[PDB]
């Protein structure tokens, strides 16, 4: 369980905030953890401590035992679950279906496909003319900006992907070990 | 109760997302035999 | 199946040990997920060194060195020609020097100028595509056929040995 | 609510505003259900 | 999604018997032979001659029996009938071209087989 | 350089042959034909692999030969595959007896 | 707590915020629903 | 692909056509608004040759008209993606090559044209040619192209092609 303790030192570092992390530090020792002791030791607000505990309960990071005295032990499957969710976002938002360079008319900010301006394509000018106004078309640009969001995300998602892939290899080294 | 539903065997109050994910897994034959046509 | 991991769309080799890698003209790496993710975004643009892929040249094999893939494919395309056996030469030193010339041509097509190599290929390929290259294509086809026949003869003999000892026991 | 759980709120304002959303969306469709204190805008006008 | 490279036709194309540029060309004058008789009729459409002026400038074969045989040529072959019409209006001359023209016939027969039909085509096609 | 390529080819083919997840018995000419068809290694350069690795390993002044115990083994294995037939037997085992939950594919010439 | 009490502690300087961590957390839709691990393994297969 | 398929249609007759020669009046009215007006779901209606049967004319309540269902066999052209075809060039531009197959329009993007055939705006007819000028593809030239994608709008069909593939060019 020492490895899980170590993975825990990383995740608290990697994710939880000081208020959470200070409480999570106490969770380090899985020998005995009462509610009165943890309250007095942390000197956190009782309502607020109950909120954090309730939050940790939501993680299933703590298994309450009715000794009434209580005990709190690890039940969080979110680290691997969250890494899988990261892989799922990496795979859907980041991908761009096509170049999608539809003509767009700068005067009326109307959006066209390469197909839309093809019917418009004006053979006397060797270029593409907008529909109701003969002003020349432009790149898709702001219109239909799936790529504009994806291009920024594409790169943001790849950085997050190297960091999370390192975290996932550490998790597999722990998860494979315990079979 | 009012706009919420409780459940004791530990008296939880059910979430719409939870019961929604529960429903998301019923196959198309038991849902059919309980009446709800899946199409 | 446990290599460092796919470059572009890094998921395949780390999770699934059920893949194979395809090399390009410049010869680095591409998996099937790379193949499809690359074809939808250019179809013939190398992930790193941007080599100008002629007709989307890609070749799927199962090795984990790119120079190995390069040497295997080029070695096959060279040894389709240059088929003079030891039967075809008068002496032994000429045959061993001929195999060393084949190694020279493979290493020249690895990194050197491909012009003098192709002129040497023109001369030898013409002068021996007259007679010897097609003849040895025929002979290598005959030996492939007879090796497959001999392996099927071995397996018929093993099945007969199994079934005859079973019929010994039951009889 | 989008911005309030966009930043990780205290997970307690979220209960009393999820009940607000549940009430407001159960207010548009049917109001004459017993209990559920009625909503009003004008001069004591219950919602239609 | 609808690609003839992956051979996805709508299920309505089961009784979709096909033809090539010459059989189109044949009846196109018969419709003009319909405009000869049956008077007191208005002018023709635009697409009628637009296709007729196109597919009459280029033909794939010459006359009736040239095709009446080539359909009997592919008659005994183990073919999808979609296959015959694709190369009937291709006129290829090398077998790997035809398999570069078709993403689907690499693994059916010997290469020279369709080349022999390609030879059978270039033997019957009277070039000028 | 070419002999390192030669051992590279032989190593990758024996490694791919060992990947088979069922027990396979062969005679050594069947293994030589599988070699000489699918990774282009003929018979006489596969006989002389022991002489070549001993001369090479004498050449490059390298000191602690215990570090080079596997490759010599492989090279010596090559010699046997290219020498004897009809009396010997190449049997491939993907798994043995005492080897639960552990990949241990071995190769008895 | 702003006025009730405050605590001095050591959490270390090696803390990594990462990219869109809050946004990733707000997307744990399954929550307590079981069989998500079975789903996670199926997506990696 | 030129197909010879069977489909059906219905005609609304105005009550001033009843009486003798009622039936043939359905025929003339059939030819006009069925052929020479191509649609999007079935392809291109070129010409009809046979009309199988005319159903029973149902008098709809009010509004006078009587509807007779009809069944006919009409040759139809419907091109598919991935199809290889011979085309004629109608206009040459720097962004690409415009070709046309029958009534259908077709665009070839320049990136989908081999680099050997560079664009030449300098020639009075804009064209595509090899540097050696072995071939000079221009307007009204006959070429073979591969359909990369197809379109069907209201009555007009379009496709998009590539010359990069093997065995393409003048025919
Ligand atoms: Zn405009
Ligand atoms: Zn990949």
């Amino acid at each position: 369980p020492a490895a899980l303790k170590r993975l825990a030192k990383y995740v608290i570092r990697g994710f939880y905030g000081i208020e959470h992390a200070l409480a999570l530090d106490i969770l380090i020792r899985n020998s005995c953890v009462k509610e009165e002791d943890m309250l007095e030791l942390l000197k956190f607000d009782r309502k607020q401590l109950r909120s954090v505990l309730n939050n940790l309960k939501g993680d299933k990071f703590i298994k309450c035992r009715m000794r009434y005295f209580i005990n709190y032990r690890t039940l969080v499957n979110v680290v691997k679950y969250k890494l899988d969710h990261m892989r799922r976002r990496i795979e859907t938002d980041e991908r761009d279906s096509t170049n999608r360079a539809s003509f767009k008319c700068p005067v009326c900010s109307s959006t066209f496909t390469d197909l839309e301006a093809n019917q418009l394509f004006d053979p006397m000018t060797g270029t593409f003319r907008c529909t109701f106004c003969h002003t020349e078309v432009e790149e898709d640009e702001s219109a239909m900006p799936k790529k504009d969001a994806r291009t920024l995300l594409a790169r943001f998602n790849e950085q997050i992907e190297p960091i999370y892939a390192l975290l996932r290899e550490t998790e597999d080294v722990n998860l494979a070990y315990e079979i | 109760s009012g706009l919420e539903l409780y459940a004791e065997w530990k008296k939880i109050l059910l979430s719409p997302e939870r019961v929604h994910e529960i429903f998301k897994r019923i196959s198309d034959e038991e849902c059919f035999v309980l009446g709800m046509e899946p199409r | 199946m446990d290599d460092q991991g796919c470059p572009r769309c890094k998921t395949t080799k780390y999770r699934n040990p059920s893949l194979k890698l395809m090399v390009n003209v410049c010869g680095h790496t591409l998996c099937e997920s790379c193949v499809d993710l690359l074809f939808v975004r250019g179809a013939g643009n190398c992930p790193e060194c941007g080599t100008p892929l002629r007709k989307s040249n890609f070749r799927v094999q199962l090795f984990e060195d790119p120079t190995v893939d390069k040497e295997v494919e080029i070695r096959k395309k060279v040894l389709k020609i240059y088929n003079k056996r030891e039967e075809d030469f008068p002496s032994l030193r000429e045959y061993n020097d001929f195999l060393e010339e084949v190694e020279e041509i493979v290493f020249n097509l690895t990194n050197n100028v491909d012009l003098d190599n192709t002129k040497k290929k023109m001369e030898i390929y013409q002068k021996e595509n007259k007679d010897v290259i097609q003849k040895n294509k025929l002979k290598l086809t005959r030996e492939q056929e007879e090796l497959e026949e001999a392996l099927e003869v071995e397996r018929q003999e093993n099945e007969q040995r199994r079934l005859f000892i079973q019929k010994e026991e039951q009889l | 609510l989008r911005r309030n759980e966009q930043n990780g709120a205290a997970a307690h304002v979220i209960a009393e505003d999820v009940k607000l959303l549940q009430f407001h969306v159960a207010t548009m469709v049917d109001n004459e259900l017993p209990g559920l204190p009625r909503a009003m805008q004008k001069s004591g006008r219950p919602l239609k | 999604e609808e690609d003839a490279s992956q051979l996805i036709f709508p299920k309505e194309f089961e009784t979709a018997e096909t033809l090539l540029n010459s059989e189109v060309h044949m009846l196109l004058e018969h419709r003009k032979q319909q405009n000869e008789s049956a008077e007191d009729e208005q002018e023709l459409s635009e697409v009628f001659m637009k296709t007729l002026n196109y597919t009459a400038r280029f033909s794939r074969f010459k006359n009736r029996e040239t095709i009446a045989s080539v359909r009997s040529l592919l008659l005994q072959k183990k073919l999808h009938k979609f296959e015959l019409a694709c190369l009937a209006n291709l006129c290829p001359e090398t077998a790997e071209e035809s398999k570069a023209l078709i993403p689907s016939l690499e693994g059916r027969f010997e290469d020279e087989e369709l080349q022999q039909i390609l030879d059978d085509i270039q033997t019957k096609r009277s070039f000028q | 350089e070419h002999f390192l390529g030669f051992l590279r080819r032989l190593l990758e083919y024996v490694k791919w042959r060992l990947r088979v997840q069922h027990v396979v018995q062969e005679s050594p000419p069947a293994f030589l034909s599988g070699l000489a068809q699918r990774v282009c290694i003929q018979r006489k350069p596969l006989r002389f692999c022991a002489e070549r690795l001993r001369s090479l390993l004498h050449t490059l002044e390298i000191t602690d030969l215990a570090d080079f115990s596997p490759l010599t083994l492989l090279a010596n294995f090559a010699t046997l595959v290219s020498t004897y037939a009809k009396g010997f037997t190449i049997i491939i085992e993907p798994f043995d007896d005492r080897t639960p939950t552990i990949a241990n594919p071995i190769l008895h010439f | 707590p702003d006025k009730k009490k405050i605590l001095f502690f050591n959490d270390k300087s090696c803390q990594f915020s990462v990219d869109e961590e809050f946004q990733k957390l707000w997307r744990s839709v399954t929550v307590d629903s079981m069989d998500e691990e079975k789903i996670e393994e199926y997506l990696k297969r | 692909m030129f197909y010879h398929i069977s489909l059906e249609h219905e005609i609304l007759l105005h009550p001033r056509y009843f009486g003798p020669n009622l039936l043939n009046t359905v025929k003339q009215k059939l030819f006009t608004e069925v052929e020479g007006t191509c649609t999007g779901k079935y392809g291109f209606v070129i010409a009809v040759t046979t009309i199988d049967n005319i159903g029973a004319g149902v008098i709809q309540p009010g509004r006078g008209f009587v509807l007779y269902p009809v069944k006919y066999k009409a040759i139809v052209f419907r091109p598919f993606k991935g199809e290889v075809v011979d085309a004629v060039v109608t206009q040459v531009n720097k962004v690409g090559l415009f070709t046309e197959i029958g009534p259908m329009s077709c665009f070839i993007s320049r990136h989908s044209i081999p680099s050997e055939m560079e664009f030449d705006p300098n020639s009075n007819p804009p064209c595509y040619k090899t540097m050696d000028e072995d071939i000079v593809i221009q307007q009204d030239d006959e070429i073979r192209l591969k359909i990369v994608g197809t379109r069907v709008d209201k009555n007009d069909i379009f496709a998009i092609g590539s010359l990069m593939d093997d065995y393409l060019g003048l025919v």
